[PDB]
């Protein structure tokens, strides 16, 4: 299934 | 000049951290987009002014057939606007969640045009640096479509550095992972965690923690399906080599060692940019309003300064 993942930048 | 009047907003595509998606169409033309919209003041008050217009500038400045292109981009007092070309195919992610594998000729075939358009952006100098399969959207035909190019480096040629930490956690390469510099060959890398899920199913590397998912990165050694070919494993091993001067791709070559490896044989690099072969496969969509290939998740929801002085735009086709 993976969950869904969100990019970052810092 | 463009307005938010000039369009009809069918519904939800998605929904990302500073905005949403929407299915569009232009009032005078009867044409379908993809919208993205975003609210100026979320995007002031958290320091993404820089990463919105880079994605501006950069589509204004990109043209291939494997990535998403911009019609018109317009702002209004309260919120930025990009009408995209709209992918009927929903995402890459939506199709291996459904299916789970693919066989590893239709993972060739999707390989293939990221790496024609990895090749090409790096050749406009722009490092996209955000390849995963949330990212990897269908056209109507089945081509893969990039979008999202907020996190792009532009003006890095050769072997020239980044030093931002950004991208996303599962799919960051080891060298994103130690201190200081590094170059574009992160984005062979993560080419390579999606051809990794598209072949073997799942991530490469996996925790819910990011520390831990941070160490397996660095330091566990990727697993393979043993009935995998020698020509995968071997493509795997290499677009996944943690040093990037080791990894396939890391040269100064660039996309040409990726090409060049006995996995791509069968492809003619020439056929792959001017869309010659078959897909393996079509979005079977009835109509121009079809979201079959979108969550109902989001589908299903409703209808509600110089700083911004290289947004606008309109394309010429
Ligand atoms: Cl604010 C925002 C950012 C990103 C999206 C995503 C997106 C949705 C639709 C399209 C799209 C472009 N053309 N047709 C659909 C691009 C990106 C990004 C990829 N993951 C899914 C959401 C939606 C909203």
């Amino acid at each position: 299934g993976r969950p869904r993942t969100t990019s970052f930048a810092e | 000049k463009v307005t938010m009047n000039d369009f009809d907003y069918l519904k939800l595509l998605g929904k990302g951290t500073f905005g949403k998606v929407i299915l569009v169409r232009e009032k005078a033309t009867g044409r379908y987009y993809a919208m993205k919209i975003l609210r100026k003041e979320v995007i002031i008050a958290k320091d993404e002014v820089a990463h919105t217009v880079t994605e501006s500038r950069v589509l204004q400045n990109t043209r291939h057939p494997f990535l998403t292109a911009l019609k018109y981009a317009f702002q209004t007092h309260d919120r930025l606007c990009f009408v995209m070309e709209y992918a009927n195919g929903g995402e890459l992610f939506f199709h291996l969640s459904r299916e789970r594998v693919f066989t590893e000729e239709r993972a060739r075939f999707y390989g293939a045009e990221i790496v024609s358009a990895l090749e090409y952006l790096h050749s406009r100098d722009v490092v996209y640096r955000d390849i995963k399969l949330e990212n990897l959207m269908l056209d109507k035909d089945g081509h893969i479509k990039i979008t999202d190019f907020g996190l792009c480096k532009e003006g890095i040629s050769d072997g020239a550095t980044m030093k931002t930490f950004c991208g996303t956690p599962e799919y960051l390469a080891p060298e994103v992972l130690e201190d200081n510099d590094y170059g574009r060959a992160v984005d062979w890398w993560g080419l390579g965690v999606v051809m990794y899920e598209m072949m073997c199913g799942r991530l490469p590397f996996y925790n819910q923690d990011h520390e831990r998912l941070f160490e397996l990165i660095l330091m566990e050694e990727i697993r393979f399906p043993r009935t995998l070919s020698p020509e995968a494993k071997s493509l795997l091993a290499g677009l996944l080599k943690k040093d990037p001067k080791q990894r396939l791709g890391g040269g100064p070559s660039d996309a040409k060692e990726v090409m060049e490896h006995r996995f791509f044989l069968s492809i003619n690099w020439q056929d792959v940019v001017q869309k010659k072969l078959l897909p393996p496969f079509k979005p079977q969509v009835t109509s121009e309003v079809d979201t079959r290939y979108f969550d109902d998740e989001f589908t299903a929801q409703s209808i509600t300064q110089e700083m911004f002085e290289d947004f606008d735009y309109i394309a010429d086709w």
